[PDB]
DNA sequence: GTACCTACGGCTTATGATTCTTCTCGCTTCCGGCGGCATCGGGATGCCCGCGTTGCAGGCCA
DNA sequence: TGGCCTGCAACGCGGGCATCCCGATGCCGCCGGAAGCGAGAAGAATCATAAGCCGTAG
């Protein structure tokens, strides 16, 4: 069993180490001398599971990879680990989208996916029983499409799709019927000309939804205000888009005690506590979070898993 | 090849270049008669039966 | 001087059949974008006042 | 042994209020693009059938 934690870095280094060693190394505060390095590396994804469980590596090209936990490099024989591109048969410009730990192949657990062209899809976990490290096709992507969000949905859970034009849709997964692995899928969100899906959030708990724009402007909004409409219908107001804001970068559910990660096109990394952001409604623009020049913009928003 | 003599049986097999040989050895163990089962069955007469 | 046949019983291996995985034809119809116009809520810009940010120095903590 | 956290006084500017302009938005008419369900086709696999050897017997 040996409960371990798997930490994927931003540069693509995958590794795992036991929970006792991880909690022992976590004791204490991070040195401020390392925070002055603008070209450092931080943890991108964190998960805790059993060494005998299976993981599903989802790529942007619609392919899914299945492999065991003990096949990854351990904490010994190397501290930083090994690149994920050297252990998984990934093609050129094929980045990992999401990784979902799976303990038991339950029939009631579904693997919900979402593409950039608004096409969403869910697949029964039973069909993912026997898959080797070579992987297979998980979704059929049209020319110009890519996989951007994968999450496990079951029971009466809901899904949310975010756009760059300020639209957002929220509908239950009961209005969708599962299909085969080699099919296209269903449609979930209205997308305008040139607009695409930027993020996905499944409502779990009472965490607030934190969004941001290109010019470093964001806000927070509770989930109790977001209406529950039908699938592929018109989206409710998520954020007031303005030439001062730009396209929506992304949105991630965050609590009142976690952090957020904001990166720009130059490479500036800014860590900002969520307590410094005012809480406003839906049909609002937000407040000033970070400075922005006339030639740069925020290109990525992510919640710190630390 | 073969190198058996009066000092012990010796069989020599040349491994193809650029081959691990362990996968080939496992394939042999799975296919070659070097791995065979055995039908244990203890039946005899106790009082002629 | 030498060769070729089967019965007594069990596991396997050398090849034609059936359920599970997969490859992808058909278009058409309810449905999903797509554009234009009136509408409305936000906010940027300006002024006032007190609170959020920061420097200094001390006691506490990894 | 060195650095993070915090009390305190002085410097600083942003939050709060008022308001007209702007861009998202709902609605309505109009155009288009996956879809998905059923159906047809392809590959993968486990059950069923004919001896071969073991050593005596004819």
């Amino acid at each position: 069993q040996e409960d371990v934690v798997v930490t994927l870095s931003h540069q693509g280094y995958v590794k795992y180490q036991p929970l006792s060693e991880y909690e022992a190394q976590r004791r204490g505060g991070k040195g401020k001398s390392a925070a002055r390095i603008k070209e450092e590396d931080f943890i991108d994804r964190l998960l805790v599971a059993n060494t005998h469980d299976h993981i599903l590596c989802f790529s942007s090209r619609g392919r899914v990879y299945s492999m065991k936990v003990y096949q990854l490099p351990e904490a010994t024989r190397g501290a930083r680990g090994r690149p994920i591109v050297n252990l998984l048969p990934l093609e050129q410009d094929e980045r990992i989208t999401a990784i979902l730990p799976v303990t038991e192949f339950e029939e009631g657990v579904k693997v919900f996916m979402a593409t950039a062209n608004g096409t969403v899809k869910k697949t029964v976990l039973t069909e993912f029983n026997r898959l080797r490290t070579a992987g297979k096709v998980a979704i059929k992507l049209v020319d110009g499409d890519e996989l951007i969000g994968v999450d496990l949905t079951s029971g009466e859970d809901e899904v949310m799709l975010f756009s760059a034009e300020g639209k957002v849709v929220r509908f239950k997964e009961s209005s969708v019927r599962a299909m085969g692995c080699n099919t296209t899928g269903v449609r979930g969100i209205r997308l305008g000309e040139g607009d695409k899906v930027v993020s996905l959030i499944v409502p779990r708990g009472d965490g607030a939804i934190l969004t941001a724009t290109q010019n470093g402007y964001g806000k927070r909004t509770a989930v109790a205000e977001y209406p529950t409409k039908s699938r592929a219908t018109k989206g409710v107001i998520s954020i007031k888009v303005t030439e001062r804001n730009g396209l929506v970068v992304g949105a991630v559910q965050v609590d009142d005690c976690d952090q957020i990660m904001m990166i720009t096109d130059a490479g500036t990394l800014v860590r900002t506590r969520v307590s410094e952001i005012s809480i406003v409604g839906r049909n609002t623009q937000g407040v000033i979070l970070i400075r922005t020049a006339e030639d740069e913009n925020v290109v990525g928003l992510q919640r710190v898993a630390e | 090849r073969d190198e058996s003599d009066k000092d012990g049986m010796r069989i020599v097999i040349e491994v193809k270049r650029d081959a691990v040989g362990e996968v080939v050895l496992n394939n042999l163990y799975s296919q070659t008669q070097l791995q065979v089962s055995f039908g244990i069955n203890m039946v005899a007469l106790h009082h002629g039966q």
